[PDB]
RNA sequence: AUACAGUGAAACUGCGAAUGGCUCAUUAAAUCAGUUAUCGUUUAUUUGAUAGUUACAUGGUAUAACUGUGGUAAUUCUAGAGCUAAUACAUGCAAUCUCGACCCUUUGGAAGAGAUGUAUUUAUUAGGAUGAUUCAUAAUAACUUUUCGAAUCGCAUGGCCUUGUGCUGGCGAUGGUUCAUUCAAAUUUCUGCCCUAUCAACUUUCGAUGGUAGGAUAGUGGCCUACCAUGGUUUCAACGGGUCGGGUCCGGAGAGGGAGCCUGAGAAACG
């Protein structure tokens, strides 16, 4: 089942990990 | 980038082998070629030897022959309808082989009449589903040609058990 | 017009009940200016798997028309060769008429007959002046070149032996459809 | 700037060194295909009309057509290989150093090196066809005769000098056509041959 | 290798040619042809270190351009061109007419022949199947496509070949007490009488051969000839008859 | 035997629902060779098998094996023990080896864990099946 | 040599550049050594067979070399003009064989009836070879952005007459459809001497094992994908750790880094 990724796998992927980086100011409304 | 060779996989035992060599040329493989109703656009795949490959990458006509009367027609593809290995193939229409259409019927509506002129009587005699169909206006026909290879979407019409089984699926 | 996207255009713009089918007000204009196109395509002589195919096909859309149309093109064909002197009279063949010219116009008619009586079978309108009198006339031409030509045009008579084989197949087959 | 003027019917062409911005201003903001008045660029061009065909800028960078820029762009050239390399745009502008004319229409007065003077074709039809285009030969005439020859002196020597016809008539293709016929027909009638022996030979054996 | 080689260093070369082992680094390369490279003498050896005609691979050159070498009726200007087993080479200059047939230490032997013994040679019929348009035909061992042979010939026949016209005079069958000359394995170059010939489906055919001194051997299938009826043998045999 | 998503025939064997001459669907068959009888439950069977030495697209040919099944839990494959003595020269000795081979077994063969088969080679069915069962006992 | 004709730079076409050479970092059935299959595939070339289905020869929808004008600091950098050819690029054209009355003449003529490419795709029908085939092969109906079926060249000028350069022609070259053959390539069957348990579980943690169907492949094949089954190896040692091959030759790789493409029969190209 878990075969061909049929199952999610949460474990962390080093390629993809900081892939990119969040905005602190938040969105635009408060 | 898309390759066939079987060094990448586990060996039966299960061990992880180690990549032997780069990818040789021939042992190559080639995108797929998904064949979606439309008006016909192929382009030609020099392959290995002097030899040319046709990729249907869209297609609206097919000829389609009816096995129990032995003959063949020219008939436009309406829509899959249902395909067996995938049903997404279905959702978004694309063409492949095995995939299950819906073909105009007027071809061979003409042709009936003009050989049996009726719309002798014992022979003019067809299975009910199908001469429901021709009511209808579609047929169910099953493509036998591979779209993404030859560059034809050449099939039959669907008859007897054939049909009753994929009834029954739809 | 156009040779390589003669077939797709057929199957499209001709099929009935078609979506870029021709409207059944516009019928009566534009039909008359198909007849005479396809009749152009249906004199290529068919030398290859292609040719063939093409003359099969011009063939293969008659039945899409409608039935007063179909006579509209059978008549076309029957134009050029002149029969009505023929039957007006007692049934005599011009010496003048009797030409290679004119043999080659019947094989021409003939062999359209045949490919439509192969198409629409018992569907196939047949009527005197469009068809058959043309028809009898061209076997009428056969017997009468055979016998009055001499051995030496030995061109002539196999023609003319050609057109005879021909016209008694055709008429075998229009008795036995309709 | 320097212009490069050629009139084709001539097969002529010049250069005309430009000093005043005037006339290099009415030049200014056209295009590569387009027309001008030779009256705005001079009275000696009064009457003329120049299409631009091309030009250099003042780096030697050539224009193309089809781009619509007044700069230099790195562009992806072809004739199979294709090579990335800078062009100029097709716009007029001051950064051109000479732009190239051709004379499509010609006005009152004569240039002095283009509308005056010619210059030959350099080389003559080859193809029999051509022989009769260019001279609108009948079938019946014959176009040995009318073959353009060329003089060629060698000091005190002197003789003439004539093409080769190509795609012409003569005994030895009929004959090639001939032997290609009758080759196929002897094929033809010696494999018949060699299955009615070979159907006698099945007869015999039963 | 990346493709095809075009290369063949001296001690590569077959044993069989007795290529001298200090003239150079590399050896004829047989060409493509109707022979296989391992079994096939190219008309450079052949001219130069069986016949000593020439001195060397010019000379050679030069004796083919001047078109003198005939091999099997027909005209060759290639130095490495293949020629082979049941071959025939000409040399009509020198009235001079040769058949390549292994002698009993199993390399090549210069073998003279009559003019009449060379209009014809002898093939093994490799295959017959139907061609196109249904015309059957037989493929020798020689490449040799025959149309319309004559029905009764089968895989492992030998037909008689008329080099002028390329057409089959006569057939043998393969059967037991034929005479059948042995073209590979250990036993290359000797000549017997089948006695036997054992079948196992799904593999190699096994066949003994007894000699005129009465010792028996036996062969696999492939590695035999058959070349008459015993006694009577259709072509011209080297010296000595393949005994031992 | 329509257990499947597509439809299972045997491909090119066509059944004229018109003519209607006969009951029985129309069935191809083949004999393997090797003396190796055609068993008759293939011959009038109703089972569909691309695989099948004696009804699918397969031929059998190279080298023949025998062997003990040891695990027939899939759907028409096994995998059966091949044993032999492997021989060392150091210790002059030999060692008890086996090697299992997994091979395709048809429907119109029944076969348990622990009879005898005779198996063929084939082209290569899968990543791993080479073989196909040819005889049982 | 009044079309050219000897020789011939340049340029366009054709072929070749995947051979040869060189170094050993890697990897312990991965290659490899022996052995087997392709009824599971592609193959330039060689060799042998093989295509009767405007024409006294079509176009520039064409350019190089070449002539001439220039830009730039400048390159195997450049644009504008003007020519001209093909085995380049396009287009393209009154016959044979069966059954044979008359049984006329008894080899024979003969009225009449008929039949007549290849290539791709599918459907359907028949089916000499091998142990074995849905094999070879043949036929039917259609399909094609779909082919191919000499608009080519050298040497020579013979035989007929109906004197027109009328008809009919000898030896070669280069092409081309399919099959076979050869050079090869690709997978593939079985077997194959190190120490190890102080390496006992491993695979299934983006297929692991197998079926059905499709996509891709030159093809077979979890090679990739959708659905479904729960498996495969191992205490007779799986899994793991340590330590160029065989015999100058035969194998095996690799030549700024990594990714992506391209032609060609052959390369993931030393281009
Ligand atoms: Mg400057
Ligand atoms: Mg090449
Ligand atoms: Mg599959």
């Amino acid at each position: 089942k878990a075969s061909k990724g049929r199952k999610l796998n949460y474990s962390v992927q080093d390629p993809i990990a900081n892939y990119e980086a969040p905005i602190t100011s938040g969105y635009k409304w408060s | 980038g898309i390759s066939r060779d079987s060094r990448h996989k586990r060996s039966a035992t299960g061990a992880k082998r180690a990549q032997f060599r780069k990818k040789r040329k021939f042992e190559l493989g080639r995108q797929p070629a998904n064949t979606k109703i439309g008006a016909k656009r192929i382009h030609s795949v020099r392959t290995r030897g002097g030899n040319k490959k046709y990729r249907a990458l869209r297609i609206e006509t097919g000829n389609f022959s009816w096995a129990s009367e032995g003959i063949s027609k020219k008939t436009r593809i309406a829509g899959v309808v249902y395909h067996p290995s995938n049903n997404e193939l279905v959702r978004t229409n694309t063409l492949t082989k095995a995939a299950i259409v819906q073909i105009d019927a007027t071809p061979f509506r003409q042709w009936f009449e003009a050989h049996y002129g009726q719309t002798r009587a014992a022979s003019a005699k067809i299975e009910s589903s199908v001469e429901s169909q021709f009511s209808a206006g579609r047929l169910y026909a099953c493509i036998s040609s591979r779209p993404g290879q030859s560059g034809r979407c050449d099939g039959y019409i669907l008859e007897g058990e054939e049909l009753a089984f994929y009834l029954r699926r739809l | 017009l156009d040779d390589t996207l003669f077939k797709d255009e057929i199957t499209t713009f001709l099929t009935e009940n078609g979506s870029q089918s021709i409207k059944a007000e516009d019928e009566k204009v534009v039909m008359p200016y198909v007849l005479r196109i396809f009749f152009g395509r249906a004199q290529v002589p068919p030398t290859s798997g292609q040719k063939r195919s093409r003359k099969i096909a011009v063939i293969s859309v008659l039945p899409n028309f409608k039935k007063p149309y179909i006579n509209d093109f059978l008549s076309l064909a029957s134009e050029r060769l002149d029969y009505n002197y023929f039957f007006g009279n007692s049934h005599q063949i011009n010496s003048s008429k009797a030409t290679l010219k004119t043999i080659r116009r019947m094989t021409g008619f003939v062999n359209i007959v045949n490919s439509t009586l192969s198409v629409l079978r018992t569907n196939f309108p047949l009527h005197t002046n469009s068809v058959l009198q043309p028809l009898i006339y061209s076997i009428a031409m056969a017997y009468y070149v055979l016998d009055t030509e001499s051995t030496e045009e030995v061109h002539l008579r196999k023609m003319a032996s050609n057109l005879r084989q021909q016209g008694l197949k055709c008429l075998s087959s229009v008795f036995e459809f309709v | 700037m320097k212009l490069n003027i050629s009139y084709p019917v001539n097969g002529s062409q010049k250069t005309f060194e430009i000093d005043d911005e005037h006339r290099i201003r009415v030049f200014f903001d056209k295009r590569i295909g387009q027309e001008v008045d030779g009256e705005a660029v001079g009275d000696e061009f009064k009457g003329y009309v120049f299409k631009i065909s091309g030009g250099n800028d003042k780096q030697g960078f050539p224009m193309k057509q089809g781009v619509l820029l007044p700069t230099r762009i790195k562009l992806l050239l072809t004739k199979g290989e294709r090579k990335r390399k800078s062009v100029r745009g097709a716009i007029v502008g001051p950064d051109l150093a000479v732009l190239a004319l051709v004379i499509v229409k010609k006005g009152e007065q004569e240039l002095e090196g283009l509308t005056d003077t010619t210059v030959p074709k350099r080389l003559g039809p080859k193809r029999a066809n051509n022989i009769r285009k260019f001279f609108g030969l009948s079938k019946e005439d014959d176009v040995r005769d009318f073959v353009i020859r060329r003089e060629v002196t060698k000091g005190e020597k002197t003789y003439t000098k004539a093409p080769k016809i190509q795609r012409l008539v003569t005994p030895q293709r009929l004959q090639r056509k001939r032997h290609q016929r009758a080759l196929k027909v002897r094929n033809a009638q010696a494999q018949r041959e060699a299955a009615a022996e070979y159907a006698q030979l099945l007869a015999k054996r039963l | 290798a990346r493709g095809p080689k075009k290369h063949l260093k001296r001690l590569a070369a077959p044993h069989h040619w007795l290529l001298d082992k200090l003239s150079g680094c590399y050896a004829p390369r047989p060409s493509a042809g109707p022979h296989k490279l391992r079994e096939s003498l190219p008309l450079i050896v052949f001219l130069r270190n069986r016949l000593k005609y020439a001195l060397n691979g010019r000379e050679v050159k030069a004796i083919l351009m001047q078109r003198h070498v005939k091999v099997d009726g027909k005209v060759r200007t290639d130095t490495t061109y293949p020629a082979g087993f049941m071959d025939v080479i000409t040399l009509d200059a020198t009235n001079e007419n040769f058949r390549l047939v292994y002698d009993v230490k199993g390399r090549f032997a210069v073998h003279r022949i009559t003019d009449e013994e060379a209009s014809y040679k002898l093939g093994k019929v490799k295959k017959v199947q139907l061609g196109k348009k249904g015309v059957p035909y037989v493929v020798t061992h020689d490449g040799r496509t025959i149309r319309y042979p004559d029905p009764n010939i089968k895989v492992n026949d030998t037909v008689k070949i008329d080099l002028a016209s390329g057409k089959i005079t006569d057939f043998i069958k393969f059967d037991a007490g034929k005479l059948v000359y042995v073209t590979g394995g250990r036993n290359l170059g000797r000549i017997g009488t089948i006695v036997h010939k054992e079948r196992h489906d799904g593999g190699f055919d096994l066949v003994h051969i007894k000699d005129s001194l009465d010792n028996t051997f036996v062969t696999r299938l492939n590695n035999v000839f058959v070349i008459g009826e015993q006694g009577k043998p259709y072509i011209s045999l080297p010296k000595g008859k393949g005994i031992k | 035997v329509q257990s499947e998503r597509a439809f299972q025939k045997q491909p090119h064997i066509f059944n004229n629902p018109k003519v209607k001459t006969s009951k029985r669907t129309k069935r191809w068959y083949k004999n393997a060779g090797l003396g190796f009888k055609t068993p008759k439950t293939a011959i009038e069977g109703s089972y569909i098998d691309k695989k099948c030495p004696f009804t699918g697209l397969v031929s059998i040919r190279g080298k023949i094996l025998t062997g003990t099944v040891v695990s027939t839990k899939m759907h028409r494959t096994i995998v059966i023990r091949r044993a032999y003595l492997h021989y060392i020269p150091k210790y002059n000795r030999y060692e008890k080896r086996h090697k299992n081979v997994p091979v395709h077994v048809s429907p119109a063969f029944r076969v348990q864990v622990g009879d005898i088969v005779t198996v063929g080679q084939c082209r290569p069915i899968s990543k791993t099946v080479r073989f196909n069962v040819v005889k049982v006992s």
